[PDB]
RNA sequence: UGAGAAAAGCCUUCUCUAGCGAUC
């Protein structure tokens, strides 16, 4: 930079927020970043892309008795 | 929970089909609604058949 | 035997705008476990930006344009000639209000386009709908006015007087008068914060949030009388101009400036940038206007000399620029795709009955607000206001419970002070020194006689 | 022998845990035993896997719970470690992701199957000595017996809402899920979820 | 009690219920 003096001083504060460890099973810090890069809300994406985001992985009827598995459905 | 009723009335015979029900806290304060709502009803209960007098 | 079998492609630019991977960055990754996780991320954010290009079809609106026939030059063309040749509804939202006996004006617009407050040096406050032609509320504080700003809706808004900062409803009730903002000169309101950035005679540059009502951090620039203050709505720092020639970046976490860029050979009497937070417009007393690239290099893009000196600067949202000298205004035009405005010749002209004072653009209407000594007088620039707009966020056409709503939604999602930074992604990054702490945590727990010499 | 259990799949196979320590094997077609396995300590229930076949988890003595895989017995799949007394009674949910485990100190856990650590702990100064919890029959509530001579009745999640929800609520509720694991590694977040009153 | 007290006409901000909507 021919006349820019940036601040090398780190904002602490907001280095609370950041997190700390690397989780598991990443690597490098790389690969972590990417993942959380996609928004997930309603406001930066259309509601069929917000659907698909949000799926619940477990879906069980209210009132319903869930039975083993039996023998791919006999 | 799938199951059928039979309700009878002075016009006549109605059979209709449950299709979801929250069975354990249904004498609660917050699911009570549902059966008293009629939007919340409908979504439950649907009216399969009816044979008036 | 289909002729064209394959589904409808979508647009690879369109895609790219809705996008937020890097995909320049060349990571290894020789783990099985480590590459499932990557191709979902992948495979995420490729079907969710297919669908936003899809949806482009349901914009319905289309940008303003005016071009010249028979190589006629745009500058020379009136206002009188745009009016008689526009429709009736854009027709009325030229008008020239002319209140002399009072000091030159500053005017603000609100967020959502349908609002306009207005200040007189002498003391005369007023809001109103512009749209329609009705007075929310006019008043006479009888102290001197230096600058006026709403604070998010149109119920709040907030003078800077001579003494101390006072707070006034829609209607013209006052509610606060703070005293520790004194003599200040400028105001500037972040909308997602919820703070208030206020740059004084003496020095200090003092944020209050506005949902709370505390002031969160009171800065000494130790630079001398503060009087040229911008913000970048995209990074969401406080520009400073100073009379070194420089402009100094701010952040309510530091109590030292973010950086520094030498602008110009003389003192700096203007600032401004665009809403993406791409470019930077700076004018000073060398009677140079500058174009600065935000965007890690910090260079002057363009240079141009002007005959007059440019008292104030603005930028539209489809980034129009214009430059206020004395009691005329220039307006300069690019085509803006990844490109700066081009400052080789102006697009459009008009002249003032005084002085220049003031200057902003609507938001999403094409037209231009100026304040002056003579009164306040709206231009009618087409191709400056950004045609779709989105309905919870800023919608001019929306109800007293709409928008009632829609403030708590912003204040169940207000942004803490001390996450602004020079990046608004650092968030995302990992705190690397962070890491190398906890690292070293976990490395801990896991020739014969020279003998007798 | 302490306790014996049927497989709900493949209903032909047995479980058992007996005083010298170890759990055998039992098939019921071919009226034989399959395989011994010995451990440290007693193990005091076992239970089978709804939805997994071959995957059991026993309630150990030594604090701890065990996950096995039955046809490779020579080593527990994951270890539960969240316990200070000796536990009692498991049970798992239909779903078969979950289970919840009994213990001799006066609380209740919740363990996922691929994880060594508790999501929840549910406690009384009433309840003492929790000695039998089942899982109830559609994933939804938990029901533990105590040797104060009351059963308790508790919810599979704390903050769910039981009752027929709209299309606005299903949504938020979608929503809220995906921001909490999407934000699940930062410390502000893993501050205030982890935190359970003891 | 002490922007005294009392009465009329206009805008601003907001509170309760009651139907109605969730059945594809």
């Amino acid at each position: 930079l021919p006349n820019v003096i940036i601040n090398e001083k780190r904002n602490i504060h907001a280095a609370a927020h950041q997190v700390r460890v690397l989780p598991y099973p990443f690597t490098h810090h790389w690969q972590f970043e990417r993942t959380i890069q996609t928004p997930i809300g309603s406001t930066w994406n259309t509601q069929r892309a917000f659907q698909k985001l949000t799926t619940p992985k477990v879906v069980t009827k209210p009132g319903h008795i869930i039975n083993p598995i039996k023998a791919e459905d006999v | 929970v799938l199951l059928h009723v039979l309700f009878e009335h002075a016009v006549g015979y109605a059979l209709l089909a449950l299709k979801e029900v929250e069975e354990i806290s249904l004498l609660q304060p917050q699911v009570e609604e549902s059966v008293l709502n009629l939007g919340k009803f409908h979504s439950i209960v649907r009216l399969v058949a009816f044979c008036p007098f | 035997q289909d002729p064209f079998p394959g589904p409808a492609p979508v647009p690879v630019e369109v895609v790219q705008k809705f996008c937020r991977i890097d995909k320049s960055r060349k990571l290894p990754h020789s783990k099985a476990k480590t590459r499932s996780r990557l191709e979902v991320a992948e495979a995420e954010e490729e079907e969710t930006s297919i669908k936003a290009a899809r949806s482009e079809l349901l914009l319905a609106e289309e940008p303003g344009f005016l071009e010249g026939e028979d190589g006629e030059d745009t500058a020379k063309i009136c206002q009188a000639d745009i009016v008689e040749a526009v429709d009736i509804a854009s027709a009325a939202k030229h008008f020239d209000l002319n209140l002399r006996q009072f000091g030159p004006y500053r005017l603000n617009y609100s967020r959502t386009g349908r609002h306009l407050a207005f200040g007189g040096r002498r003391g005369h406050v007023a809001a109103l709908d512009w749209v329609t032609k009705k007075l929310m509320c006019e008043i006479n504080v009888m102290e001197a006015v230096r600058d006026i700003r709403f604070l998010h809706s149109e119920a709040l808004l907030a003078v800077a007087q001579n003494r101390w900062l006072h707070i006034y409803d829609n209607q013209g009730i006052e509610l606060h008068c703070i005293r520790r903002c004194d003599r200040v000169t400028r105001l500037e309101f972040l909308p997602f914060h919820f703070l208030l950035a206020t740059a004084s005679e003496t020095g200090f540059l003092t944020y209050l949030d506005v949902s709370v009502g505390k002031i969160v951090a009171a800065l000494n620039a130790r630079a001398g009388r503060l009087d040229v203050m911008s913000q970048n709505p995209y990074n969401a720092v406080i520009h400073l101009g100073h009379s070194n020639g420089t402009v100094s970046l701010w952040s309510p976490a530091m109590k030292e400036p973010l950086a520094k860029i030498l602008c110009h050979r003389g003192g700096v009497r203007a600032v401004a940038v665009d809403s993406t937070g791409t470019y930077m417009a700076t004018s000073g007393l060398d009677h140079q206007l500058k174009i600065f690239d935000l965007r890690g290099t910090y260079q002057p893009l363009s240079t141009r000399t002007l005959p007059h000196g440019a008292g104030h600067l603005a930028f539209s949202q489809r980034g129009l620029l214009v430059a206020g000298m004395g009691d005329v205004v220039n307006i300069w035009a690019g085509q803006g795709k990844a490109s700066p405005p081009s400052l080789e010749q102006p697009y459009l002209t008009h002249r003032l009955s005084g002085p220049v004072h003031g200057l902003q653009f609507c938001p999403f209407e094409d037209v231009l607000g100026v304040g002056h000594t003579g009164g306040i007088t709206s231009m009618l620039v087409p191709g400056a206001g950004e045609p779709n707009f989105d309905g919870l966020e800023s919608n001019p056409y929306r109800s007293r419970k709409q928008r009632q709503e829609w403030e708590v939604k912003a204040l169940l999602e207000k942004v803490p002070a001390e996450l602004i930074c020079l990046d608004p992604r650092a968030l995302a990054e990992v705190d690397v020194i962070s890491l190398e702490q906890g690292k070293k945590e976990q490395i801990e727990r896991l020739s014969a006689l020279d003998r007798f010499v | 022998i302490s306790s014996v259990k049927f497989n709900p799949i493949e209903t032909f196979l047995l479980g058992s845990c007996a005083s010298d320590r170890n759990i055998v094997l039992y098939d019921m077609r071919q009226a034989t035993p399959l395989k011994k396995v010995i451990l440290d300590m007693r193990t005091n229930t076992i239970c089978w896997n709804p939805m997994e076949a071959f995957i059991f988890t026993a309630a150990n003595e030594d604090y701890n719970l065990y996950t096995f895989d039955m046809r490779a017995l020579d080593t527990p799949v994951m270890v539960h470690m969240d316990h200070v007394s000796a536990v009692l009674d498991v049970d798992y949910s239909p779903t078969g992701k979950e289970f919840v485990s009994a213990s001799f100190d006066k609380s209740i856990r919740i363990f996922p199957v691929d994880k060594s650590r508790s999501r929840e702990v549910y406690h009384t100064k009433r309840m003492q000595h929790v000695i039998c919890v089942k899982w109830t029959s559609d994933s939804k509530y938990i029901m533990c017996g105590s040797d104060e001579m009351n059963i308790r009745l508790w919810k599979a999640n704390a903050s769910e809402k039981l009752g027929v929800l709209t299309s606005r609520e299903k949504a938020a509720k979608d929503y809220n899920q995906k921001l909490k694991e999407k934000f699940q590694h930062y410390p502000h977040i893993k501050r205030i979820a982890r935190h359970r009153h003891l």
